[PDB]
């Protein structure tokens, strides 16, 4: 869940 | 430590039918919002799950504050991140005139009248971001501490930059309830657009509209 | 002039299934709310139509702030104006556990932790009452001026009464966005109860649920 | 409209 958001917060 | 200079830098760093154009700009800015948040002191230090919770909880208010301030020199309309100016008449003709007018009267016009600057905007957004009432937070006290540091810095900034305006700090904070109400109404509209399926909704925006 | 002593007097002057009992208390307090408002400096001087607009716009938030502060010494529950204590478990068992828990965690517990006093409560309610963003106001600037006088007096009061707590004023104001959000969700529930017709709704409460 | 409220504000 929240796939895109997690990937972007990855940094 | 929460230096207002860092918050200002975050703001400056991310600076670049009618409803379909507005939603396209929203999707675009969601990507930029993540970059903005990472530049706010201590945000990236919070656990990943909490970072997600804070962004999912405040993205509407965060984006609304941004385009509202970006539209301060615009008459009866807003300036989208895509470069397109949207006038009040266009919003009305698209069926979202009531919420559009609330943005203009409760936010844009008020920011313009008091000449809210980019540092103040950044601090208000940082306060919105560090919302300790967000459900699921692993440590709400930690987020509360960050919020407190932001408004302490904001108050210091206001008293130093605008000593002749004793009520400016309070005035700034009192735009938050309006922002909260408008954000909720905006979300309701977005859920409806999604439900109806007559408006294109990009992937990130769509993801923000998914259940927790 | 907006003396905090007058606001305190207004508060002191009005001090005395699960959902059906809660709605009964709400109807009862609406009558008391009108008496409270009349005791707030300058409210009765505003034109009658504006008095109506301000009350119709803020009754939910005004009543919520009141029973929340009245429940500060209550554990995991609220104290209704009828004298009945309602526990979190009872609210949950009635289908309104989520909104009930928001009241407890975002308002009651926060008021208790900072020991918000009756003067501060009264000022926050006065700020809520004097909402310049209320639609239809004949003179929004006049209401804005009254709000400004209230928060100027509140800040002075906080610095004098609690000099050791520099962030108290800001902390107080920052409970307003939460109050706004909870009030809106409460209204949604009330509209649903009315729609379903399975919960008794008294005349004044019913009138507040009518269209503008 | 707002019958009760008007009457009560009458004072
Ligand atoms: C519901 C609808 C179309 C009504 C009118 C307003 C302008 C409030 C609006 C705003 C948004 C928006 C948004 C719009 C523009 C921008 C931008 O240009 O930066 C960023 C975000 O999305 C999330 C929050 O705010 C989405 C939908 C709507
Ligand atoms: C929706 C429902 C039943 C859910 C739970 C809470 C306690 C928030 C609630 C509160 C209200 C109330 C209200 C309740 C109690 C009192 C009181 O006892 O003073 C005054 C007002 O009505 C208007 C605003 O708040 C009405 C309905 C609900």
């Amino acid at each position: 869940k929240h796939k895109i958001l997690h990937r972007l917060l990855q940094d | 430590d929460m230096p207002v200079e860092r918050i200002l830098e975050a703001e400056l760093a991310v600076e670049p039918d009618p409803v379909t154009n507005i939603c396209q700009a929203a999707d675009k800015q969601l990507f930029t919002l993540v970059e903005w948040a990472k530049r706010i002191p201590h945000f990236s230090e919070l656990p990943l799950d909490d970072q997600v919770i804070l962004l999912r909880a405040g993205w509407n208010e965060l984006l609304i504050a941004s385009f509202s301030h970006r539209s301060i020199a615009v008459k009866d309309g807003i300036l989208l991140a895509t470069g397109l100016h949207v006038h009040r008449n266009s919003a009305h003709s698209a069926g979202v005139g009531a919420i559009f007018d609330r943005v203009l009267t409760e936010l844009v016009s008020k920011m313009r009248d008091m000449q809210m600057d980019k540092t103040e905007l950044g601090c208000l957004r940082a306060i919105v971001l560090f919302n300790p009432d967000s459900k699921g937070l692993s440590n709400p006290a930690e987020v509360e501490a960050l919020r407190e540091k932001v408004y302490a810095s904001l108050e210091a900034y206001c008293k130093h930059k605008y000593p002749e305006q004793p009520g400016r700090f309070a005035k700034l904070l009192l735009r938050l309830p309006a922002l909260r109400s408008i954000g909720l109404k905006c979300l309701e509209h977005l859920f409806f657009f999604k439900l109806i399926g007559d408006t294109p909704i990009d992937t990130f925006l769509m993801e923000m509209l998914e259940a927790p």
